[PDB]
DNA sequence: GGGTTGGGGTTGGG
């Protein structure tokens, strides 16, 4: 009954995977975990992947201790510019001489469909890790103890 | 030591309640979506003045003191507080929105937020509030919510407003977490 | 030149706006960036679709929009998606279209209102657009463009962009206002005369109680320091102690004393109140007319009040020749009119500042700086003249008399003692009494609607022998939880029974509520008489007196329970409209806008939930044109339900239960509706329809039974019926009777006005006073009975125009104001009548000959008082008008601008689209030759005119008369070269203009046209 | 929008075209012939079927749908109901703009259905028609409700929290006894 | 601790 829900790479690559082996589901682009669900909420570094001939679409990369996942950023058409959070992390990574860090980002997926990271913030203490793995997990026995 | 509640149990609490009652929580949530479609602010005396008779030419006078004022303006904001189970609508007053606001942009002082308003909206600058109000965005904070279970023109409604608003710090959060999962588990 | 045209197109119209660089149709758009091509192939109705679609963009954004080869366009998202995706784009902005009725909640939107144009956004139209289109083009064209779609004849609903009422919209010191409205109306009465025991003239029995009531006044910040507080403190209490030795008795004995039989006319009203039987008819109008022939002189209350001024208020308060200015002045202000008021500067701009000799200044500014002194001291001075009048004179005259307005006098203002007034009230009340109104008391009426119910309040108007009682309910009750009056509280059934007023028109009776459906069913009747052959034809006039009073509740009860038309449930939609002006459109300074062509209205309307076939929840509007011109609606996200039982409860209460308060006093109806309602109109409609069509069975066949043309309409309780047949016009009479009898009420003065005499004997009509008359005159129209033409009816002197004139000027926009004023005056009645289908040239042009000579001296007021302020003083207008003749040029243009935008609306009312230009500009210069002549004629003699003016005057109707010399001579060269095929009405102008003789001079038709 | 959906008084129009269903069915069936009685009693078949007027249409928001049992759940401020509907061709009909969860939707006719089962009657509502008019993506927690497909159990719970529920409620109870005691 | 939308303007018929 939620739309957000928190989960790592893992979580969404078997979710993805399975989607695609069966896809005898509703025709709608929503997933099905638990439930239905468009957002999600993951910590894990960012780097950025250099496309070719690409302009409209910038491709992500976001590497965890389960696995990597691929995500679009989008920009803006009638100027070609950058999100101002996006730049905000270009400007650290020349600050700090070319050093990846961990964000807490907010992404969307559909089935069919790129996954789109619309937002992120950059984290510099680590107990953030364990507070993600923990809300992961409540959120996770949440959702199987509604589903009954 | 403090307990801290989920925005779907203040919900909950909420609908359960019957009119007139009220009740105080403290959430782990991030502000979204400031509303600015309505006034930004309104006008008070410095003697609570209840009542203030408006002019003609940027002319005041209150009631509760009876002498020439100097009109004082207090911000009012409306915004969205959600966590990660669910999202709520808040009522944020003087005190918080001038606190946010100098904690977006530590050059406005604390009274001076309400002025500095003010002064762009009737000098006709909107893109620097829209501006430092996305700055905003997605901000984490500990939130303190009470709700009013009041009837408006013979209308039942509630009313959320957002009583103190601190800096947000993981350790105490996660452990909250933490002992609230090995709950469920042994149970 | 350029002309107003009938027919208009959205596109051409917004071509013409410099604001917007790119306007075209999507069809077109679609074709320059390439996303289809002419060879492919689409459905008709989608093709139709596009070629309609309008849109336009602030920018050209074609290059940006090009079809890219980078990659296909394929859709996977749904339309809301899509929806969705470009409003989070949005962000922060919140004026845009699609935004409306609904909330962005992070990167979640959430709809809570009901939006009717968000059908049209998620049709298959727009999904077949978006699927052209694309997801990252879309979401980007739903923001950088203004979407217009097609769903009328020639209107528009935008849909997308930013709203266009968005295009619609270091401090100076301001003077405060003279509360002249104060003085109306005030019912007190006092043991004592003087004023009221609240004012601080009376509460005062030391600077201390004087300080404490006057701190208002004395903490003002225009005071420079301390001593000019308390200087201002010293004579306040000088004006309190001298005010206590005034003999108001005396005052009023040697000013404005009263009558002498005031005794007998007392005794009179005591014994007229003491008395059990019914009162003599004619003595009560006599012991009325008495009591209203003793109204007071304008000089007599000006020397009243200033012998009160001058023995009150220290001299040099204000200065020796303030002072005499002041009082000078006080005369206009007393002769001011009702809806009229005075200015602080119009005696700030008379007096000097150097006059008041305690003026003190705490810098030396009087040598340095005289003009900053100069305004320091100005904003003294307004704020003394505005204390002394608002605490002095308002107060007096407001509890000393009683000032009101007649019933057919117009706005003049007079003035009543109070004691008289005392007796006029207790009559009135006797009167009410006997006929329609009883006391009342709290215990009957119901506590739910006593605490649900504001109650109203009685006024009472001095009429010619009698009297007319008017109701108000503005007030609403601070307690009991009431927030708004009984208007708005029923304003939702207004709207109801406005929406049933339209098939109130022609279903159910005769009942007409407009010019325009008077002059379609004129139309229609002459067109008919036409056919027939210019028979000879007579009319019958009648009206019911009270008609308000003369409704049975229980019948009303009935007929609203019964009636059908009225739905069970109802849904209210509010909507913006913008619509096109009477202003010609600009040929291609830079500065052109959308309020410069159109006009902003806010509209409410209620809609049922059945399919009807107006199919109102396809667009959310029902708006008639007169016009081919385009008009551009849009949405808004504040609906509402209203349910047949609460309209019910709403009638029962105010039938049963109306309550109106007097002196203190509760009253409460017995009979009929109160009139002052919303909806009392269309109630009184609807009621009197349903008798007309119960009692006029035989008119519904006789039109096909004999032939006979025979015309009937009902404007509110005024009956007017025009036939061919005496017979018909006798039997309506004897049925129209009979209705009357049979529900109980009657027609005013038993007084009928015909076109024939018949013998009243044999239907029973002797008590009827039947008048005779060869011309028909109703709700003030002139008819004629021989040609079947149609004019209003005009005042003859000037005293009785000014009556009805409220002068307002402020030097702030007096160019605006005057245009604006002008132009109404002209068009108030005359564009209502202008139907060429009802009188030939020869009408049109008497009824504008006449309507010009009523206008002329009915805006000859504005230009008297605007001479009173010399121009040469403003820079705004001495650097555009010079410093000579600024007034007199200002003038010119003003009457110049005003007469072509007439004469321009004129010639489009007149004619079509498809007549000649030389047709049009030779008929604008006989109008606007007409006009000025009017004007030049009426001004040739006043004094202030008589001298520079007159010869610009002069020199512009000269070269109006000229100008249509010159076209009609030109007309016949440009009609012999046989390049033009003349139809019926080109023909019948022509065959005008010739045997009037328009090529040498105006002397044939001046003698046709100004006929009385 | 709550204010706007309680102004509808659908309590109002359902008390009216009950009593007419009522009427009609009492006056149709005064044969009272005693074998015809009989064996129109059977177990699962619908025996009336009365279509409401044109004046008793009102407006709702979905909150729910189950196209296996064509259960259909709607709802305006305090007060939630479960209907039926006659098939997916009644939702096909609705030009549904996205989908039909939380979509404001317009009733344009409906019919009060009759049944016999477990040796007692059911009265079941079906909804015939339905027009979509916009989307209303705001939950309404409706604390009160009543079923109509569970029958006097699903329609007398939560009586005594409502009035107008304890009134409709007693009004069922009366037209179920007064069908029992007619047909047998 | 807040809260329809308060005005501005005044002509011609009823
Ligand atoms: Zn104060």
């Amino acid at each position: 009954p939620q739309i957000t829900v928190p989960l790592n790479c893992f979580m969404i690559n078997q979710i993805v995977k399975a989607a695609k082996e069966n896809p005898q589901a509703h025709s709608g682009n929503h997933y099905e975990w638990y439930g239905a669900f468009e957002n999600a909420i993951i910590t894990a570094k960012f780097e950025f992947l250099q496309s070719i001939n690409d302009s409209p679409k910038i491709m992500g990369k976001l590497s965890d201790s389960t696995g990597c996942i691929e995500v679009v950023i989008q920009k803006s058409k009638m100027s070609d510019e950058l999100p101002e959070f996006v730049q905000a992390y270009e400007i650290e990574l020349q600050n700090n001489g070319n050093r990846h860090k961990y964000v807490r980002a907010m992404l969307k997926m559909r089935k069919n469909a790129q996954i789109q990271l619309l937002y992120f913030s950059i984290v510099n203490d680590a107990n953030e890790i364990s507070r993600h793995g923990l809300d992961l997990c409540l959120r996770y026995l949440q959702r199987k103890h509604g589903i009954e | 030591q403090r307990i801290y509640s989920s925005i779907e149990e203040i919900i909950q609490q909420a609908q359960a309640s019957e009119i007139g009652q009220k009740k105080e929580f403290y959430v782990y949530g991030n502000l979204v979506s400031i509303q600015m479609k309505n006034k930004l602010y309104y006008y008070r005396c410095t003697c609570q003045g209840k009542s203030v008779l408006k002019y003609h030419g940027d002319s005041f006078f209150c009631e509760s003191c009876q002498q020439f004022i100097n009109p004082q303006v207090h911000l009012m904001l409306r915004a969205f507080v959600q966590d990660s189970t669910g999202t709520i609508p808040v009522m944020i007053f003087d005190q918080q929105s001038s606190q946010l606001i100098n904690q977006i942009d530590p050059s406005i002082h604390v009274q001076e937020a309400g002025q500095y308003v003010k002064n762009c909206i009737e000098n006709g600058q909107e893109e620097i509030i829209r501006q430092l109000f996305s700055k905003l965005d997605f901000a984490r904070f500990i939130f303190e919510i009470q709700f009013e279970n009041k009837e408006f023109n013979n209308e039942q409604e509630i009313a959320y407003k957002v009583l103190k608003i601190e800096k947000e710090n993981i350790k105490e959060e996660s452990k909250y977490l933490l002992k609230k999962l090995e709950h469920l588990i042994n149970n | 030149k350029q002309m107003l045209t009938r027919k208009e197109d959205l596109l051409t119209v917004l071509k013409q706006i410099s604001a917007l660089k790119y306007v075209s149709n999507l069809y077109e758009f679609l074709l320059a960036t390439e996303k289809i091509v002419q060879t492919s192939e689409l459905d008709t109705q989608f093709q139709e679709f596009l070629t309609t679609t309008i849109i336009a963009s602030e920018q050209n954004l074609v290059e940006n929009y090009k079809q890219k080869y980078n990659q296909p366009n394929f859709s996977q998202l749904t339309i809301k998606q899509v929806i969705d995706d470009s409003i989070i784009l949005l962000g922060n902005k919140q004026n845009y279209v699609q935004q409306i009725g609904t909330t962005t909640i992070g990167f979640y939107v959430e709809y809570e209102n009901i939006n009717l144009s968000r059908q049209t956004l998620y049709s298959s139209n727009f999904r077949n657009l978006l699927n052209i289109f694309g997801e990252e083009d879309f979401k980007y064209f739903l923001i950088d463009f203004l979407v217009f779609t097609k769903v009328e004849q020639n209107g528009y609903l935008q849909v997308a962009g930013v709203c266009l009422n968005q295009y619609f919209s270091e401090n100076q010191y301001i003077y405060p206002e003279i509360q002249r409205s104060q003085i109306f109306y005030c019912n007190h009465m006092g043991r004592e005369p003087g004023v009221f025991k609240s004012s601080f003239f009376n509460y005062s029995e030391p600077q201390t109680i004087i300080k404490k009531t006057l701190l208002k006044e004395y903490q003002s910040k225009n005071f420079s320091c301390q001593e000019e507080r308390d200087l201002f403190l010293e004579f306040t209490e000088k004006i309190v102690q001298n005010f206590h030795n005034i003999n108001f008795n005396y005052l009023l004995k040697k000013f404005c004393k009263l009558p002498e039989n005031y005794q007998s006319l007392k005794s009179q009203v005591k014994q007229i109140v003491q008395s059990e039987n019914k009162a003599n008819q004619q003595s009560c109008e006599n012991l009325f007319n008495s009591l209203y022939d003793t109204e007071i002189s304008y000089k007599q209350i000006t020397n009243f009040l200033r012998q009160i001024i001058q023995n009150c208020v220290p001299n040099q308060l204000l200065g020796k020749k303030n002072f005499k200015v002041f009082l000078e002045k006080l005369y206009e202000f007393v002769q001011m009119k009702r809806f009229e008021n005075q200015k602080v500067l119009d005696y700030i701009c008379f007096m000097d500042v150097f006059d008041v000799e305690w003026f003190v200044d705490l810098k030396n500014q009087k040598f340095t700086q005289k003009r900053k002194y100069i305004s320091d001291k100005r904003k003294i001075l307004g704020d003394l003249i505005v204390f002394i009048i608002n605490k002095i004179v308002i107060p007096v005259l407001r509890y000393n008399f009683y000032i009101t307005e007649k019933h057919k006098e117009g706005s003049q203002i007079f003035y009543y003692r109070k004691p008289i007034w005392k007796l006029v009230s207790k009559l009135t009340i006797v009167k009410l009494e006997e006929e329609n109104l009883e006391k009342v008391e709290e215990k009957l009426i119901p506590e739910d609607s006593f605490q649900k119910y504001p109650q109203g309040k009685l006024r009472i108007i001095p009429k010619k022998g009698s009297f007319r009682p008017i109701m108000t309910f503005l007030r609403k009750d601070k307690q009991k939880n009431i927030k708004l009056n009984l208007n708005q509280i029923l304003m939702d059934s207004q709207l109801v029974f406005r929406n049933l007023k339209d098939m109130l028109g022609q279903k159910i009776g005769y009942s007409v509520f407009d010019n325009k459906q008077i002059s379609e069913k004129f139309a229609q009747f002459i067109e008919k008489w036409k056919n027939k052959g210019r028979p000879q034809l007579y009319y019958v006039t009648l009206d019911i007196k009270k008609c308000y009073d003369s409704i049975d509740q229980m019948k009303l009860l009935n007929f609203f329970n019964q009636s059908d038309l009225i739905q069970d449930t109802y849904f209210i939609n509010k909507y913006l409209l913008f619509q096109r002006n009477k202003r010609p459109l600009l040929q291609i300074m830079d500065n052109i806008n959308f309020p410069y062509y159109f006009n902003l209205k806010e509209r409410q309307i209620a809609y049922s939930l059945y399919d009807d076939d107006d199919q109102i929840l396809q667009k959310g509007f029902k708006e008639i044109q007169s016009d081919d011109r385009p008009f551009i609606v849009i949405n808004q996200d504040k609906p509402r339900c209203i349910t047949k039982d609460i309209i019910h409860n709403h009638l029962k209460h105010i039938s049963q239960y109306n309550v109106i308060s007097f002196n203190k006093v509760k009253f409460r109806q017995k009979r009929g509706i109160p009139q002052g309602l919303n909806i009392s109109g269309v109630l009184c409609s609807f009621y009197f329809g349903k008798l007309e069509e119960e009692y006029t069975q035989f008119l519904k066949n006789a039109e096909q039974v004999n032939g006979s043309i025979n015309l009937l309409m009902r404007l509110t309780d005024d009956y007017l019926f025009i036939s061919d047949s005496q017979q018909n016009a006798l039997n309506l009479i004897v049925q129209l009777q009979n209705c009357a009898n049979n529900n109980g009420f009657m027609f005013n003065d038993q007084k009928i006005t015909t076109n024939f005499q018949f013998p009243q004997e044999d239907y029973n009509l002797e008590h009827f006073k039947i008048s005779v008359q060869n011309e028909c005159q109703w709700i003030g129209k002139s008819i004629d009975m021989n040609t079947l033409e149609i004019k209003s009816i005009q005042k003859q002197t000037q005293q009785e125009i000014n009556q009805t004139i409220n002068v307002a000027i402020s030097i702030k926009n007096l160019k605006s104001q005057l245009k604006n004023k002008l132009r109404s005056l002209f068009l108030n009645q005359l564009i209502d009548y202008f139907n060429p289908n009802i009188n030939s040239f020869e009408g049109l042009c008497r009824q504008l000959y006449h309507h010009s000579k009523a206008t002329v001296m009915k805006f000859y007021p504005f230009m008297t008082k605007l001479f009173q302020i010399d121009l040469k003083k403003s820079k705004q207008y001495s650097v555009q008008y010079g410093k000579e003749n600024t007034n007199e040029n200002f003038l010119k243009d003003i009457l110049y601008y005003t007469v072509e935008d007439v004469c321009k609306i004129l010639c489009y009312l007149q004619f079509e689209d498809e007549i000649n230009s030389n047709i049009k500009e030779i008929f604008k210069n006989l109008y606007s030759w007409i006009m000025w002549d009017i004007i030049v004629s009426y001004l040739k003699k006043k004094k202030q005119f008589k001298g520079y003016l007159n010869k610009l005057l002069q020199k512009i109707r000269k070269s109006r008369f000229f100008y249509l010399k010159e076209g009609c001579k030109s007309l016949q060269l440009i009609l012999s070269q046989q390049k033009y095929q003349l139809n019926k009405k080109e023909l019948e102008a022509i065959e005008f203009i010739d045997l009037n003789n328009l090529i040498q001079d105006i002397k044939t038709l001046i003698p046709k046209i100004s006929a009385k | 929008m709550k204010l706007l959906l309680q102004n509808q008084n659908i309590f109002q129009k359902l008390k009216n075209t009950l009593n007419g269903c009522i009427k009609k069915f009492y006056d149709t069936y005064q044969d009272l012939e005693q074998m015809q009685k009989f064996e129109m009693i059977v177990e699962d078949k619908l025996l009336f079927r009365y279509s409401c007027s044109q004046s008793e249409m009102f407006s709702a928001q979905i909150q729910a749908h189950y196209l296996e049992k064509r259960v259909l759940q709607l709802t305006d401020g305090n007060v939630k109901y479960i209907v039926n509907f006659r098939d997916k061709g009644v939702l096909d009909k609705a030009n549904f703009f996205d989908t039909p969860n939380n979509s404001l939707v317009i009733i344009r006719q409906w019919s009060y259905e009759i049944y016999y089962t477990k040796n007692t009657f059911q009265i079941n509502l079906v909804i015939d028609e339905m027009r979509c008019i916009d989307i209303i993506t705001t939950i309404f927690y409706c604390k009160l409700e009543l079923d109509f497909t569970q029958g006097i159990k699903g329609i007398s719970k939560s009586s005594s929290f409502s009035n107008q529920i304890y009134e409709y409620s007693a009004q069922y109870y009366k037209a179920i006894q007064l069908l029992k005691k007619l047909l047998i």
